[PDB]
This record gives structure tokens, C-alpha cells and sequence, in this order.
RNA sequence: ACCCUCAGAAGGGAGGCGAAAUAGAGCAUGAAAUCAGUUGGCGAUCGAGCGACAGGGCAUACAAGGUCCCUCGACGAAUGACCGACGCGCGAGCGUCCAGUAAGACUCACGGGAAGCCGAUGUUCUGUCGUACGUUUUGAAAAACGAGCCAGGGAGUGUGUCU
RNA sequence: CGCUCUAAUUGGAUGGAAGUAGGGGUGAAAACUCCUAUGGACCGAUUAGUGACGAAAAUCCUGGCCAUAGUAGCAGCGAUA
RNA sequence: UGUCCCAACGUUGGGCCCGGUGAACUGUACAUUCCAGUGCGGAGUCUGGAGACACCCAGGGGGAAGCGAAGACCCUAUGGA
């Protein structure tokens, strides 16, 4: 779940921002966004051996 | 917070500074530019000139809007910054002050070296039509100064 | 007032451009040279149409301007220009060491470049750079 | 009471015809600077070069006066290919044992900018008596 | 610390500690954007993808590059004459011979020279070419779409099955 | 070509590592390297591996910063002080 | 009856200059342009010419298909309500 705790949501087209989802306006959860989550991290379920 | 730019001959020169003053960044530059190479006592004359509205400081660089003024040679802007002159009048107080502590002339001394540099902001928010806000900030300026025997 | 021309030209009976390709040609070699008796070079042609060219030239324009002589003075050395690259370092250059006068202020006669004249004899349809200038309105300072 | 660089600064490698006529060929020829399209016009592009991929780039498609794009016939000539501007080749040395095997005729060696004044000062004292010269040697005032 | 200055527990100067205060309090290092002062180049008659490649001016401590300039001579691919002799053409001019000669890029040797001198770097001038970049598109400099600038962040990953 | 950490082999560093600034040399190039200064403790090479491994862009995200500009506002209200 | 012919003068607060305070919109880059032409057929940047010494103040806004809003109209989606 990391970047992903919020409801952070886009506000669309309007306002002359890029459709990113944002909260008290602060951008978040997607993986461009500082604090986002990380697009291809590493997983538990991968075998190593 | 700055340091001396340039390298002084301790046996011949005297030095002085302002720190974090909230006052104009541009008049200082012009105000600086305008004093070097005066004499320490030619440069508070001019400076209490300028107080006073009888001389005024060209404004070449931060000019637009300005009223021109006949009194300018070899430009046509100009002000006068009391605000930021008095606190050269500070500086210039201790440098001729520092300077006479040494031994030297302090007012015969030339103003080899003066220079502002802005430090900072005091950062103020301003409160706006539909419900937003926006800067509102305060330059914080230091300034070095550098007498030198003639 | 005074002016070194390497080479003095003589205008007179001679075709303008003819006579202006070849002064361009040599000022960019560098070349100082001087035109005269500018008021009577000649350019060929139905005097109707070519007045209705140079007059079109003089109401050409609008704020930005579009500057046209109606000295033959001028016109002479305008033409010259049209055929430097004036623009530039080198054609500004060429085109400041050239002179074009009314009638002659040197004492030498001017020579007559090669292929420039025209024979007043076997030709009628032609017009004098001076009587341009009267139609345009100069004034006949010469 | 003046600086002297350690070692056989002055020694030259010896060359066959050749060779020494293909490295004045890479010296005289040269090559482009292959920087990065349109480095110069925003500072956040960097001169390392880059593929130009636009495609319509003006570079990538090759238009004179936009650069040239890497392409396998800039390559020097095989037999001078890395070679010093003298004429040795280079050896990368880190210690004294480093210098064991090196033919001071055909090359010279180079010290690690890492290794210490203590480390240096023997290398260069042995690789002198060894005949290699020492391409970035230490200068001392004799 | 002490001393001078100052309205002053502010600040500044001098001074002290420490290997270092450009380690002095949000204090390791200290990039880019960017700001002050200043140095080099350009500069108040001149034109705009900001450059690439050539070639000139001016500027440059060492170091890490050491070349480069002129006489002559050797070699000398393709290309390749002038003059003069003779013969043609109304003529511009051509043919034969002189001659595949002289010439001919690079490279080299002897002699002489340069150390801001050669390269290189900074800036500027000249020539040639040149209306960003990425994207949308049959067609983009585009009056199509994106970015004020910089730094850091920012997009083929895992399990199972198949081939 | 370059990056992270692992392993084997093998090196450098307070007689000054990394990083940073400016500068010299190599490579067609990704990049490699050296010099000077700053810095003051870590840093590589080869081979085999490893992967939240390479940015100029997404009205991209966060921070910082310039022009705008010493510019607009600090007047307008039946309460003009 | 200043709505108009047809505009005038005046009053007060701004505007303009000075001290102090001090934002924002906007910005790919370059930029002194004009007349034509050309080009994806609506160009400050291409091409030809013309004009153009640099900086600054005020103005009214002709142009930047000016700024502001991923077009509400129209069509398309095996979209939504
Ligand atoms: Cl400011
Ligand atoms: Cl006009
Ligand atoms: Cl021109
Ligand atoms: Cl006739
Ligand atoms: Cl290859
Ligand atoms: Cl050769
Ligand atoms: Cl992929
Ligand atoms: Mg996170
Ligand atoms: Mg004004
Ligand atoms: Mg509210
Ligand atoms: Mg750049
Ligand atoms: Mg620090
Ligand atoms: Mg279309
Ligand atoms: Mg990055
Ligand atoms: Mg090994
Ligand atoms: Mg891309
Ligand atoms: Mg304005
Ligand atoms: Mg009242
Ligand atoms: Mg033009
Ligand atoms: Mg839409
Ligand atoms: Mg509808
Ligand atoms: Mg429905
Ligand atoms: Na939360
Ligand atoms: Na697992
Ligand atoms: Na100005
Ligand atoms: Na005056
Ligand atoms: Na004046
Ligand atoms: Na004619
Ligand atoms: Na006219
Ligand atoms: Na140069
Ligand atoms: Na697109
Ligand atoms: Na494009
Ligand atoms: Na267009
Ligand atoms: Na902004
Ligand atoms: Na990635
Ligand atoms: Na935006
Ligand atoms: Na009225
Ligand atoms: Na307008």
C-alpha cells in the first residue's frame, strides 16, 4: 500500500492543472508524484531461488 | 550571510557591513553604485543630500516607471531612497568609525569597494479576492564596504 | 567636398544601369568611384511608362516610409545600391566609397566606361534622368 | 629554486612509417564535436550526445549546417586508434608492480589520480630506471 | 574574553579558540537556476532557432596537450596549362606540337623562425548551410498540442500457464 | 557505454577517497581518464551476478529561483479630518 | 429634460511627481519592424525588398489568430447520467 493511503482525486480539466490526483492540494499516490507509489517495486512473491 | 567579495591590505584599508536589513535591494545597488569611489565624507554628504531631496540617486537598472530628473548626469531616472541611504549612513558610520579606531583619516578615505547583496526574504502572505493568498515579502539586504588610504 | 575617386565617371549619354552595374562591380573590388553629370544620363524606353514607374515609387509608402529620390542625384546612386549588397559589411562599404554628382566638381573630365553609351543618333525612345526628376517635382538645381 | 618535472618527460616513442603517418592523419583530420543536439539552446540539455529521435529533427534527418550524427566512418585509424597525442600508448598504473612489463619504448604510464605522494614518488623514481616515461609526473623544485 | 562603534544582549570592526570559523549555531560537502561586484570579448547605423563546419581579431601563469610558421628540395593520384610554331574558322574560338610536360592534395628531409607560439579555451568578425525540440499529422517554423528556468523525482513488473 | 548491491580474484586512500568547480588527453560515441582548486573519509578494477538502472518533454510531481516590478493595491462607501 | 443637435466649464476622489509598503497574471527560444510573397490555404522569425542609432515617460489598446477555460455547438466512443 505505500502511496497509496489517501483519497487523493483530479479535479479534471479547469483549472489549468495536468489531471493528476490531488489532496489539500498536494499531489499524490501515482508514481510521478513525490510521496506517489512506486510504479514496478520489488515483491515479495517473486522467487529468487 | 556574505563575506568580503574582494581581498584588503589590512595596512591600508578599513571594512564594514550591514546584515539582514529589510529595506529596497534595488535602491541599494543604485545607492551603492552611485557612492564608489567617493571619499567616506563626500559619499554622507550626498547621501544626507539625497535624504534631504536636493540630490538624487540615478536609477539605471531598476528604472520603469521612473521620472526622469533633471538633476541625473549622463541618465534621465532617478529617486531618492532615504530609507536605504540611511542605512548607508550606518555603514559608512562604522567604517569611518573602524577606520579612525586605527589610526587612519577616516572621512578622507576612498570607498574602494561597495557592494549589496540580497540575502533573503522575509516572507508575508497577503490575503486576496476569492479566498486566496500571495506573497507580500521583505528583501533582506547585507552590504560590505571597503575604505582604502588615497 | 573633395573626394579621392580612383575612377571619375562620366554619366552623360550613357544608360544608367549600364553604367551602374559596372560602378558596383569595381566599388566592391574597392574601388572609390564618382558619378557625373548625373542630371543627364539616360535610361531607354517610352517616357510615358518609365515616368509612370519612378512616379509609382515616390507614392509608394506608409509610416514604416519608403524613402525614393526625385533628385537624379539620388536616383543614380539608388540604383547603384539595388545592385550592392548594402546590407552587409562589405556592400556598405562599397556603396559609402561611391558619389554621384549633378554636373561635374572636378576639374578632369570623366571617362566613359566601355558599352554604356548611346548613340542620340540612331535613337529616340529614351529619357533624360534629369527630366525625370522634373516630372517627379524635384527641383532643377542644376 | 625552479620546478622540474620528474622523470623522461622529453621521450618519444619510436614509430614505424606507418604508424606515424596515420596518427598526423588523426591529428590533422579531427573530428566533429558530436555535442548533443540543441544543447546550446536550454541549459538543461547537456552536450553528451544523444541519438536525435525527432522525427522530424532537422539533425536527424541530416539537414547541413545542423551537425553531424555519429556514424561508424568517423572511426581513426586502426593502428593509431587510442594512442597518445606522442605516440605511446597508455598504461593505467596504481603501484611499482604495475610497471613490471612495460616496454618504455612503445609506452609510457600513466598514475592513477588516486595514488598518494608516498606511493607516487616511488613509481616515478622506478619507472624512470625502467626507461618509461611518466605522461602526468610530479614537479619539484630544484 | 577584552577593546572600539551603535539607541543597542542587534549588527559591524579589532581580537580569541580550533587542523579548519569559507566548521560560529537549520553550523559536513555545498551542484544548477539565479543575484551583487568584477575581469575578457563585443558594443548606442543596425536584423531574429541563438549554431555546425572554414577561416580571421582580441584575450590566456603552471599543471594535465606540443606543436606550428616560411625558402628550398624529395615524392607526386585524378586533373593538367601559359607562352611560342604550324594549320583551320565570317567570328567568339579551335586543331597539331611543345606535353600527359610545368603544375598537382598529403607526407618527408635540410636550413631558418614562433612560445599567446600551435592546439585548446572565452568572446567576436567573415563565408557556406540553417524558420527549435518532442508530439499530432498526407503535409509542422507553424496562426496544431506541451513547457517560465534549474535540480531532484518520474513509465515493460510479479505469479501461474502456454509456445 | 553507465548506475545499485552481492560474490570470487585483485588494487588505491589523511604523503588526502568520494563529491564539486575550472581546465588537459582518449573514444565515431554511450563514456573513460588525467591536472589544478575545494573537500576531509572513504573509493575502485576484472570476472560472474543483481535490479524501485540511465529523462528534455507527460496543462508531469516536489523544492528552489528570475523577468514581470520598485509595477497594481494602501483613493472610490453620505463616516472626505 | 445634455438622450440628441454638440459639445463646454466647473466640483470631489484617482490619475501624474515624491517617501514608505509591496503582490499577481504571464514567459520554448530569439525579437526595432513594415510592405509583398511563400508556407498545413490567417508569418515579428521563411524569401525579396523597404525601413531601422540606443535607453526611458505617459497614452489610448491596432496586432501578437494577446491572457484567461483539454469547445458548451457538431460528429466519433459497441462512454455516463
Ligand atoms: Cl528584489
Ligand atoms: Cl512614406
Ligand atoms: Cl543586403
Ligand atoms: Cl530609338
Ligand atoms: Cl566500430
Ligand atoms: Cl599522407
Ligand atoms: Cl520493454
Ligand atoms: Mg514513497
Ligand atoms: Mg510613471
Ligand atoms: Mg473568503
Ligand atoms: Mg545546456
Ligand atoms: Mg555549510
Ligand atoms: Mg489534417
Ligand atoms: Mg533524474
Ligand atoms: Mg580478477
Ligand atoms: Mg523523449
Ligand atoms: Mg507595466
Ligand atoms: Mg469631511
Ligand atoms: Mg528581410
Ligand atoms: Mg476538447
Ligand atoms: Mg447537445
Ligand atoms: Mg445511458
Ligand atoms: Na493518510
Ligand atoms: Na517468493
Ligand atoms: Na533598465
Ligand atoms: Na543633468
Ligand atoms: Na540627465
Ligand atoms: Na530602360
Ligand atoms: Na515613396
Ligand atoms: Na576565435
Ligand atoms: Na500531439
Ligand atoms: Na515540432
Ligand atoms: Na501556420
Ligand atoms: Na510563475
Ligand atoms: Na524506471
Ligand atoms: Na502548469
Ligand atoms: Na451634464
Ligand atoms: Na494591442
Amino acid at each position: 500500500y505505500a502511496g497509496l493511503r489517501t483519497p487523493a482525486e483530479s479535479f479534471g480539466s479547469g483549472r489549468g492543472q495536468a489531471h493528476v490526483p490531488k489532496l489539500d492540494g498536494r499531489a499524490r499516490r501515482v508514481p510521478q508524484a513525490v510521496k506517489g507509489r512506486s510504479a514496478h517495486p520489488p515483491k515479495t512473491e517473486k522467487d529468487r531461488s | 550571510g556574505i563575506s568580503y567579495s574582494v581581498e584588503a591590505d589590512p595596512d591600508t584599508t578599513a571594512k564594514a557591513m550591514l546584515r539582514e536589513r529589510q529595506m529596497s535591494f534595488k535602491h541599494s545597488k543604485a545607492i551603492a553604485r552611485e557612492i564608489k569611489g567617493k571619499t567616506a565624507g563626500e559619499a554622507v554628504d550626498y547621501l544626507e543630500a539625497v535624504i534631504e531631496g536636493d540630490q538624487p540617486v540615478p536609477f539605471k537598472q531598476h528604472n520603469s516607471g521612473v521620472g526622469h530628473k533633471s538633476k541625473v548626469d549622463g541618465w534621465d531616472a532617478g529617486r531618492y531612497p532615504e530609507k536605504a541611504s540611511k542605512a548607508f549612513l550606518d555603514l559608512l558610520e562604522n567604517a569611518v568609525g573602524n577606520a579612525d579606531h586605527q589610526g587612519f583619516d577616516g572621512e578622507a578615505m576612498t570607498i574602494k569597494h561597495v557592494a549589496a547583496h540580497k540575502v533573503g526574504e522575509q516572507q508575508g502572505r497577503k490575503p486576496r479576492a476569492m479566498g486566496r493568498a500571495s506573497a507580500w515579502n521583505s528583501p533582506q539586504v547585507d552590504v560590505e564596504l571597503i575604505l582604502e588610504e588615497p | 567636398a573633395e573626394f579621392d575617386a580612383d575612377v571619375i565617371v562620366d554619366a552623360r549619354d550613357c544608360i544608367m544601369g549600364r553604367v551602374a552595374s559596372q560602378v558596383a562591380e569595381q566599388a566592391l573590388d574597392g574601388e572609390t568611384v564618382a558619378v557625373v553629370n548625373a542630371e543627364r544620363a539616360v535610361i531607354t524606353g517610352r517616357e510615358e511608362q518609365i515616368v509612370e514607374k519612378y512616379e509609382k515609387r515616390v507614392d509608394i509608402g506608409n509610416d514604416n516610409g519608403y524613402f525614393y529620390p526625385k533628385r537624379p542625384d539620388g536616383i543614380f546612386k539608388r540604383t547603384i545600391r539595388g545592385m550592392l549588397p548594402h546590407k552587409k559589411q562589405r556592400g556598405r562599404e562599397a556603396f559609402e566609397s561611391v558619389r554621384v554628382y549633378l554636373g561635374n566638381p572636378y576639374d578632369e573630365d570623366g571617362e566613359v566606361l566601355d558599352g554604356t553609351s548611346l548613340d542620340r543618333l540612331s535613337n529616340i525612345k529614351f529619357v533624360t534622368l534629369g527630366e525625370i526628376s522634373e516630372t517627379l517635382g524635384a527641383n532643377k538645381t542644376w | 629554486t625552479e620546478l622540474q618535472a620528474r622523470g623522461l618527460t622529453e621521450k618519444t616513442p619510436d614509430l614505424s612509417d606507418e604508424d606515424a603517418r596515420l596518427l598526423t592523419q588523426r591529428h590533422r583530420v579531427g573530428k566533429p564535436q558530436f555535442n548533443r543536439q540543441d544543447h546550446h539552446k536550454k541549459k538543461r540539455v547537456s552536450t553528451s550526445w544523444r541519438k536525435p529521435r525527432g522525427q522530424l529533427s532537422k539533425q536527424r534527418r541530416g539537414i547541413k549546417g545542423k551537425g553531424d550524427t555519429v556514424e561508424a566512418g568517423f572511426r581513426s585509424p586502426t593502428a593509431v586508434r587510442g594512442k597518445h597525442p606522442s605516440g605511446f600508448e597508455e598504461v593505467r598504473v596504481h603501484n611499482v608492480d604495475d610497471l613490471e612489463g612495460v616496454d618504455g619504448d612503445t609506452e609510457a604510464v600513466r598514475i592513477a589520480s588516486k595514488v598518494g605522494a608516498r606511493k607516487r614518488e616511488r613509481i616515478e623514481e622506478e619507472a624512470e630506471d625502467a626507461g618509461i616515461r611518466v605522461l602526468n609526473p610530479t614537479y619539484v623544485e630544484v
